[PDB]
RNA sequence: GUAAGAGCCUAGCAUUAGUACU
C-alpha cells in the first residue's frame, strides 16, 4: 500500500532518534555515511547506525556540559566535540577513548569546524570574541584572533587558509590565519547584510558559497571568491524561525549543493531548493527548537535534531 | 494492563517526588488581540504536585 | 541538652555561653507561646527568626569579628548549638542573610523554585512584595534587600535598627 | 558498548 | 524524608518517644471518633472504655 | 491534559505555570474524582483551580474553573436561553448521573450561527477582575490584623444578598442561576423600550445614526416589520423620523430594534418618535 | 479537527531558563515576549561603585570595633521585633450591629 | 551597534549562555539533601496540634488518620533506638510530618560489637552489683503513669532537667586505661581514627583495646 | 420480649467557583 518510491534501506522513511536525556544541540553525519554523532545537551555523544537497527553502539562521555557541536574527521574514526564546560575534545569512534582534550577558552566554546582538506586542524569560536585555530599534533593553539564580541559561528574554508566567523556583531568576518602570525590581527571580509546575530555557518561543497543562518529569521548566501561584486551577497531564504530560545541554529547544504537545510525554532525542519530560493520541504514532527540539521553524505537523506532530545532520521520524496 | 493491576492497585507503593514539569503549547480556540494581552499561543508548565 | 551533658565547652564559651542560654531560652518560650489568633502558617516564624539571630551571633563572631576559634565554632556545630549548615551557607556569596534552609530546598516549593524571598525585592511584582514566606516569615532575604544586616522579615520597615533586631554586642 | 539509545519507525505529528 | 511533607531534626530519645506516643493515640482516637463512636473512649494508656454501657447495636 | 477553560481564567501573561493534581478533586457536577488543575492567571490574581470534570466540561461548552460558557462567557441559562434549547433531561441524581456517564463512554455547540442576543450581552475586553482575591472575611468584621499585606481584597463585599449563595450544579446546568436571572431581568428591560400611553404615536425616533446612511437605506431597515407611512432624514441630528400605518408594526420595529441594532455598522439608537 | 477540545495543545521542550525568563518579563513587569515568536506582549507599567565602597566601610568600620577578650557578651534589644478606611467599616460594622438587632399594620 | 547597542548586546548573550548552562542548570546536577530544622520547630508545631481537637487543624485530620499505617514503623524505629542503661541521653536523628502527624527515628543503632559487650558486661556487673549492695530494690510501678493523666509535655517537663546518673562501672584506670575515656559513650569511637568516619561503619581497634574490651565483657 | 427500620425537632463534614450596564 502506497508504494512511493523507497529512496533509501532505511527500514522506514522517517526514523526518530531517541535514547538523549537533554536537547541535542548538533549532530553529524560519517564521511561514509553509515554513522551519526549526536551531541545532546547532556553533555554525552550517543553513536548511531544509520542502517539496519539504527543501533546506538556507544555512548562517549567525558564533556562536563552540553556538547553544543560535534563534525567528524576527514576520515570518520576521529571526532571533535565542542562542548559548554570551556573544552573541545577529540575522540576516537570505533573506541569509545578520548584522545585530546584542548580547553584553552575561556568560556563556552560555541563553534567548530574541523578542516576538509590537509591537516588534522580546527577551528573553534567560543563566548571570548576570540576564534582560535588547533592543529592536531602540537598541545598548543596553533593560532589565536580576538573579536570583540562573543563568537557564535565557525567554519574553516574548503582550501584551508581562511577562516569564517560571525556571531552577535552584525557582520560575519573572514579572517586569513597565514596573514596573521600577530595576536591582534585586523578581518579580511566584512560580510554584512545579516540585521543581527548569526547562529550557524557551512562551507559549500564546492568551496565559493557560505550559508549563513541568522536570528535575522534570515538564511543568507553569500560568495567567497577572491574576486566577487562589491556585495558578496547573492541569497536570501526567509521560512524559518528564531525565537528567546536563540539556541545554536545551524546551516547545511545537501551533498550536492541542491537543497539546503535549516534547523528552526519553530519545530520545523526546512528545506530549501537552493536555485529557486524557495521551500521544498517544511516537516513537522520536533517538539523542540531544531538545533541542526544534516544531509546524508550519500543519499538524498535528511536527519534533523532538536531541542526535544530526538534526532528524526528520513528520505525526502518528490 | 498487569503491571497496571499490580502497581496501580499495590499500596505499599511509597509515594515521593514531584511530577516534574512538562512543557505545552496551548493555542486557544478563541485568540483575540485582548486574549493573553495581545499573544497568540500559550506555554503551560505543567507541574505535578 | 546536648552541650549539657558531661564534657567540657572549648575556650570563649564563657563569652558566648550567656547569650546562647538567652538565644535558647527565647526559643523555650517561643515553642511555649499560645498560637490562638494567628494563622497556622505564622506558629514558627518567631522560632525561625530566633534561630536565624542565634547563628547569626554564632556567624558575627565566627566570620564577622573572628573572635571565635575554629575548635569552639566546631563544638557548637557538633553539639548543636549552631546551624552549621546555615551558617555555611551564609558563607557562599549571594546566600548572605539567608533566612532559612527552607527558603532554597527546591523541593519544599510547589513549581520546583526557592521561595519568593529569594528573589531581589526589585524584580518581584508588587504581590510578592509585601508578603512574607508562609514558612520562614521572610520577605526578602536576597543579598542586597537586607534591613539591618538580616532579612525583611514579617514586621522589619522597609525605623532604627535597635528596634528591629537583637543586638548583642559585648557590654 | 551499546548505548540507551533506540530507534524507533514513528510519523511525524502534523497540526492544523 | 525527600518529600517536602517530612523534616528532619536531632531529638532527645525520650522526646520522640513521648512523641510517638501522643501521635499514636491520637491516630487511634480520631479513629474511633472518625468512625462516630462518641461512646467510647481511648485513654492515655490505651485501653478502650466504653463512656456508657453500649446497646447490642453499638457494642456491635 | 490540559484543563479546558475560558481563557480569562488564564490571565493575561502568556506563560502559565499551572499545578496538576492528578485526582485532586471531585467534580462538582458528577461527583467524580478528575484531575485538578490550579493556577494563578496574573500577578494580581488568587490561585484557581478547576472546578468540574474534564468531561462534563465539555459537554455543555463550559470553563473548568468559571463554568460559563466557552464561546461567549455568560452563564449557562443565558446561553441555553438564547440557544432556544429544551432544559436540561441530564440526570440530577449522582446514581443517574454515573449511568449516564458510563453509557455514553462506551459508545451542537460548535455549529451555531453566532447569536447576537449573547454578542449583545457579553463583555468586549476579560473579566480579569474574576480573577482575584476574595475579600478579606476579617476586614469585613473589622478584625483584620494582616494590615495591607492581606493576601485577601482589603474591601467589604458589596454583592446582592440573595447571590453569594450560588450552586454548582445549578450554574452549569441553567436552573435558577441569579446571576443570569438578573442578567436576563437586565435584557428584559432593554428589550423593553416603553409604548408610550398615547396609542396613536405611531412614529419611531432614528437617533445617532451616522451620515453615510441614507433615508432608503434605514428604510430598507425598517419596512420588513410593517408598511411605513413616512420616512424623514435629518442628518443635522444624525436622526430619522418613521411613521407606520399600524400601530402593531412600530411595536414589532421597537421590540425587534431597540436593544441597539446596528444598520450597516452605525451604532443606532431608537426612540419611541 | 483540533487536537484537545478548545483548541490545540502541542508539546513543546525548552531550556528551563526559558519558560522562567518570559514568564517573569511578562508575570512581574507586565510586557514580555510571545510565546509564538511574534513579537512582545501587553503594555509596560543596581549597585555601584561609591555605595558598595561605602558598605565595604561600614564592613570595615565594625571591624575596627575594639575586642575585649576578657568580656562577655550580653543580648541588649533582646528581641525587639517580636513585641511589636476605617470609615467605610465603621459604617459597614454599624450596619452589621443594626441588621443584628434587628435579627434580633393589621385594619379593618 | 558601535558599542552604543553592541555592549548591552553582546553582554546579555554572554549572560544568556552564562546562566543557560550553569552548574545549577546542568544535566547531573543534584540538589543537595534536606537540612535538619531547628528542634524547636517539630516541637512547636507538636504542642500546638495538641491533641487534635481544635477547628485550626481540622484540615489535618485526615492526614493524621492516614499517619496510622507507618504507626507500627516508627514504634519499631524509636524502640530499636531505645538509649542504653549506661545513657543518660541519645539525641537521635528524626523525620517528622510537616504536621506532626509521625515522627521516625532517621537511625539505625550501630555499635561496633567488642565494645558493646564490654558495655553490656559492665552493665552485668554493676547491676549485680546493686541487687546485692541495695537494701531494698523498689521496681517500678506499671503503669508508670496513670491511665487518666495526658502524657508529659517534653519542653515543661524535660527539657531542662538534669538527666541523673546512669549505670556505669568505675573502670580501673591503669588497667582499663585503653577503654577508659571512651567506654560509656553512645557511640565510643566515632570521630577517632579507629572507625571508618562519623557512618560508623566499620571499626578497626588495637590490641590492647580489644584486650581490655575481651576482659570487661 | 427481641432488635430492625421510617420519620420529627434540634442536630459540625466537605467546598474556593461565581457577582457586569450607551
Ligand atoms: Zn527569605
Ligand atoms: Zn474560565
Ligand atoms: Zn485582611
Amino acid at each position: 500500500k502506497e508504494g512511493i518510491t523507497r529512496t533509501s534501506n532505511l527500514s522506514a522513511p522517517i526514523i526518530q532518534l531517541s535514547g538523549h536525556a537533554g536537547e541535542v544541540f548538533s549532530m553529524r553525519f560519517s564521511p561514509d555515511g553509515q554513522c551519526i554523532a549526536s551531541g545532546s545537551f547532556d553533555k554525552t555523544i550517543f553513536l548511531w547506525r544509520t542502517y539496519d537497527e539504527n543501533e546506538n553502539y556507544n555512548v562517549i562521555a567525558g564533556h562536563r556540559n552540553a556538547v553544543l557541536e560535534v563534525h567528524w574527521f576527514t576520515d570518520g574514526e576521529a571526532l571533535l566535540s565542542c562542548s559548554a564546560d570551556k573544552t573541545a575534545r577529540c575522540w576516537d569512534a570505533e573506541t569509545g577513548a578520548p584522545i585530546k582534550k584542548m580547553g584553552e577558552h575561556t568560556a563556552v566554546v560555541n563553534s567548530c569546524c574541523p578542516l576538509r582538506r590537509g591537516a588534522k586542524v580546527f577551528v573553534t569560536g567560543a563566548d571570548d570574541s576570540t576564534v582560535k585555530v588547533w592543529d592536531m599534533r602540537v598541545k598548543k593553539s596553533v593560532h589565536t584572533l580576538r573579536s570583540e564580541f562573543p563568537v557564535c559561528a565557525v567554519a574553516f574554508a574548503d582550501a584551508g587558509d581562511q577562516v569564517y566567523s560571525g556571531g552577535v556583531d552584525n557582520a560575519i568576518k573572514v579572517w586569513d590565519l597565514r596573514r596573521g602570525g600577530g595576536a591582534d590581527v585586523e578581518p579580511s571580509m566584512l560580510l554584512k547584510g545579516h540585521s543581527d546575530s548569526v547562529t550557524g555557518l557551512r562551507v559549500s561543497p564546492d568551496g565559493g558559497h557560505l550559508l549563513s543562518n541568522a536570528m535575522d529569521n534570515t538564511l543568507r548566501e553569500w560568495d567567497v571568491r577572491p574576486y566577487a561584486p562589491p556585495n558578496r551577497c547573492t541569497k536570501v531564504f526567509t521560512g524559518h524561525m528564531h525565537n528567546f530560545e536563540k539556541n545554536l541554529l545551524r546551516c547545511d547544504y545537501a551533498a550536492d549543493g541542491s537543497k539546503v537545510a535549516c534547523g528552526s525554532a519553530d519545530r520545523m525542519v526546512y528545506i530549501w531548493d537552493t536555485s529557486t530560493r524557495k521551500l521544498l520541504y517544511k516537516l513537522p514532527g520536533h517538539s523542540g527548537s531544531v538545533n541542526e540539521v544534516v544531509f546524508h553524505s550519500k543519499e538524498p537523506i535528511v536527519a534533523s535534531a532538536s531541542s526535544d532530545k530526538t534526532i528524526f532520521l528520513g528520505e525526502l520524496t518528490q | 494492563v498487569v503491571q497496571g493491576k499490580l502497581s496501580s492497585v499495590n499500596p505499599t507503593k511509597l509515594p515521593g517526588g514531584p511530577g516534574g514539569s512538562t512543557l505545552i503549547k496551548y493555542t486557544p480556540a478563541q485568540q483575540g488581540a485582548q486574549y493573553a494581552s495581545g499573544a497568540g499561543q500559550r506555554i503551560i508548565k505543567m507541574q505535578d504536585l | 541538652r546536648r552541650k549539657l551533658k558531661g564534657k567540657k565547652p572549648p575556650e570563649g564559651w564563657e563569652l558566648i555561653e550567656e547569650v546562647i542560654e538567652d538565644f535558647e531560652q527565647q526559643l523555650k518560650e517561643a515553642v511555649n507561646e499560645e498560637h490562638e489568633g494567628k494563622r497556622k502558617t505564622e506558629l514558627t516564624w518567631k522560632i525561625h527568626r530566633l534561630h536565624w539571630e542565634k547563628n547569626r551571633f554564632i556567624y558575627d563572631l565566627m566570620y564577622q569579628r573572628k573572635v571565635m576559634s575554629k575548635e569552639l565554632f566546631e563544638w557548637l556545630v557538633r553539639e548543636k548549638v549552631a546551624d552549621g549548615a546555615l551558617i555555611a551557607k551564609w558563607r557562599k556569596p549571594g546566600y548572605e542573610i539567608l533566612c532559612s534552609m527552607l527558603a532554597i530546598q527546591k523541593g519544599n516549593h510547589n513549581f520546583g523554585t526557592t521561595s519568593h524571598c529569594r528573589v531581589p525585592l526589585r524584580a518581584r511584582a508588587k504581590q510578592q512584595r509585601i508578603t512574607p514566606d508562609v514558612q520562614t516569615g521572610c520577605i526578602s532575604c536576597a543579598s542586597g534587600d537586607g534591613k539591618f544586616g538580616g532579612p525583611v522579615w514579617w514586621n522589619t520597615p522597609l525605623a532604627k535598627l535597635e528596634e528591629n533586631r537583637t543586638t548583642w554586642g559585648q557590654a | 558498548p551499546g548505548g540507551p539509545g533506540i530507534g524507533r519507525a514513528v510519523g511525524r505529528g502534523m497540526p492544523a | 524524608k525527600a518529600t517536602k511533607f517530612f523534616q528532619s531534626t536531632e531529638l532527645d530519645w525520650v522526646e520522640v518517644g513521648l512523641q510517638v506516643c501522643r501521635q499514636g493515640y491520637n491516630m487511634l482516637n480520631l479513629l474511633i471518633h472518625r468512625k462516630n463512636l462518641n461512646y467510647l473512649h481511648l485513654d492515655y494508656n490505651f485501653n478502650l472504655k466504653p463512656v456508657k454501657t453500649l446497646t447490642t447495636k453499638e457494642r456491635k | 491534559d490540559m484543563p479546558i477553560v475560558c481563557e480569562t481564567c488564564l490571565g493575561p501573561n502568556p506563560f502559565v505555570r499551572m499545578q496538576r493534581i492528578e485526582f485532586g478533586g471531585t467534580c462538582h457536577i458528577s461527583g467524580r474524582p478528575y484531575t485538578v488543575f490550579r493556577w494563578r492567571p496574573g500577578n494580581d490574581a488568587r490561585y484557581k483551580k478547576t472546578v468540574i470534570c474534564q468531561e462534563v466540561a465539555k459537554a455543555k461548552n463550559v470553563c473548568q474553573v468559571c463554568l460559563l460558557d466557552l464561546e461567549y462567557g455568560l452563564p449557562v441559562q443565558v446561553r441555553d436561553a438564547a440557544m432556544g434549547v429544551k432544559p436540561d433531561e441530564e440526570p440530577q441524581s449522582e446514581v443517574g448521573k454515573e449511568y449516564k456517564l458510563q453509557m455514553e463512554a462506551d459508545a451542537s455547540y460548535a455549529a451555531g450561527r453566532p447569536n447576537e442576543m449573547l454578542q449583545k450581552l457579553q463583555r468586549s475586553q476579560p473579566y480579569y477582575k474574576r480573577n482575584q482575591a476574595r475579600v478579606c472575611s476579617f476586614f469585613a468584621k473589622g478584625q483584620c490584623t494582616r494590615g495591607a499585606e492581606c493576601p485577601y481584597r482589603h474591601e467589604l463585599p458589596t454583592a446582592d444578598p440573595a447571590l453569594a449563595n450560588q450552586s454548582y450544579k445549578d450554574r452549569y446546568y441553567g436552573t435558577n442561576d441569579p446571576v443570569a436571572a438578573k442578567m436576563l431581568k437586565r435584557v428584559d428591560e432593554l428589550n423593553k423600550l416603553t409604548p408610550p400611553e398615547d396609542t396613536s404615536i405611531t412614529t419611531l425616533y432614528v437617533g445617532g445614526v451616522d451620515a453615510s446612511i441614507t433615508e432608503d437605506d434605514v428604510r430598507d431597515a425598517f419596512y420588513s416589520f410593517g408598511e411605513l407611512a413616512s420616512v424623514r432624514k435629518m442628518d443635522v441630528k444624525s436622526c430619522a423620523f418613521v411613521t407606520y400605518t399600524t400601530r402593531s408594526a412600530a411595536e414589532k420595529a421597537a421590540e425587534e430594534l431597540g436593544g441597539n441594532p446596528l444598520i450597516k455598522g452605525a451604532r443606532v439608537k431608537l426612540m419611541w418618535g | 479537527l483540533k487536537n484537545h477540545f478548545v483548541g490545540h495543545v502541542e508539546d513543546a521542550h525548552m531550556h528551563p531558563i526559558h519558560f522562567e525568563q518570559q514568564y517573569h518579563n511578562f508575570h512581574a513587569l507586565g510586557f514580555g515576549e510571545a510565546p509564538s515568536g511574534i513579537g512582545v506582549v501587553g503594555k509596560p507599567v543596581r549597585k555601584t561603585t561609591q555605595e558598595r565602597k561605602a558598605e565595604q566601610v561600614a564592613r570595615a568600620e565594625r571591624l575596627a570595633a575594639p575586642f575585649d577578650p576578657s568580656a562577655p557578651f550580653s543580648l541588649q534589644e533582646r528581641q525587639p521585633w517580636a513585641s511589636k478606611t476605617e470609615e467605610q467599616k465603621e459604617f459597614i460594622a454599624k450596619a452589621e450591629a443594626a441588621k443584628l438587632e434587628a435579627a434580633a399594620g393589621p385594619t379593618s | 551597534l558601535q558599542q552604543k547597542l553592541l555592549e548591552e548586546k553582546a553582554k546579555k548573550w554572554a549572560q544568556l549562555n552564562a546562566k543557560r548552562y550553569g552548574d545549577k542548570r546542568k544535566f547531573g546536577f543534584v540538589e543537595a539533601p534536606k537540612e535538619d530544622m531547628p528542634p524547636e520547630h517539630v516541637r512547636k508545631i507538636i504542642r500546638d496540634h495538641g491533641d487534635m481537637s481544635s477547628r485550626k487543624f481540622r484540615h489535618d485530620k485526615r492526614v493524621y488518620l492516614g499517619a496510622l499505617k507507618f504507626v507500627p514503623h516508627a514504634v519499631f524505629k524509636l524502640l530499636e533506638n531505645m538509649p542504653m542503661p549506661w545513657e543518660q541521653v541519645r539525641h537521635v536523628k528524626v523525620i517528622y510530618h510537616i504536621t506532626g502527624a509521625i515522627t521516625f527515628v532517621n537511625e539505625i543503632p550501630w555499635v561496633i560489637e567488642p565494645v558493646y559487650l564490654a558495655q553490656w558486661g559492665s552493665m552485668w556487673i554493676m547491676m549485680r552489683r546493686e541487687k546485692r549492695d541495695r537494701r531494698h530494690f523498689k521496681r517500678m510501678r506499671f503503669p508508670p503513669f496513670d491511665d487518666e493523666e495526658p502524657p508529659l509535655d517534653y519542653a515543661d517537663n524535660l527539657l531542662d532537667v538534669e538527666p541523673l546518673e546512669a549505670i556505669e562501672m568505675e573502670l580501673d584506670e591503669e588497667e582499663d586505661a585503653a577503654v577508659y575515656e571512651w567506654l560509656y559513650d553512645h557511640q565510643p569511637l566515632k570521630y577517632t581514627k579507629f572507625v571508618n568516619g562519623p557512618s560508623y561503619k566499620r571499626w578497626k581497634l588495637p590490641l590492647p583495646v580489644m584486650a581490655a574490651l575481651y576482659r570487661l565483657s
